[PDB]
């Protein structure tokens, strides 16, 4: 029960390690 | 940029095609053609084209 993450144009293919770089800092608090 | 490095390669990682930040494809094509060593006259000719 957490809010959705701001993917912000970042596809995560199944069974494929990926990196995410969101610009917002409100996600750092969560 | 891998076989003939002129400028840094960080600008391409900052401006990626997966970020959807390419609001102006024309600017990306111009930025890519600016790296070319082609003579200036030819560049003006490239600007002359309408399509």
């Amino acid at each position: 029960h957490l809010p959705l993450i701001a993917i912000t144009r970042n596809p995560v293919f199944p069974r494929f390690i990926k990196i995410i770089e969101v610009k917002n800092k409100k996600l750092v608090e969560l | 940029i891998a076989l003939n490095p002129l400028y840094r390669e960080s600008v391409l990682q900052m401006m990626q095609a997966g970020q959807r930040v390419v609001d102006n494809p024309i600017y990306l094509s111009d930025m890519g053609a600016a790296l070319t060593g082609a003579e200036s006259h030819e560049l003006q000719d490239v600007l002359e084209e309408t399509n």
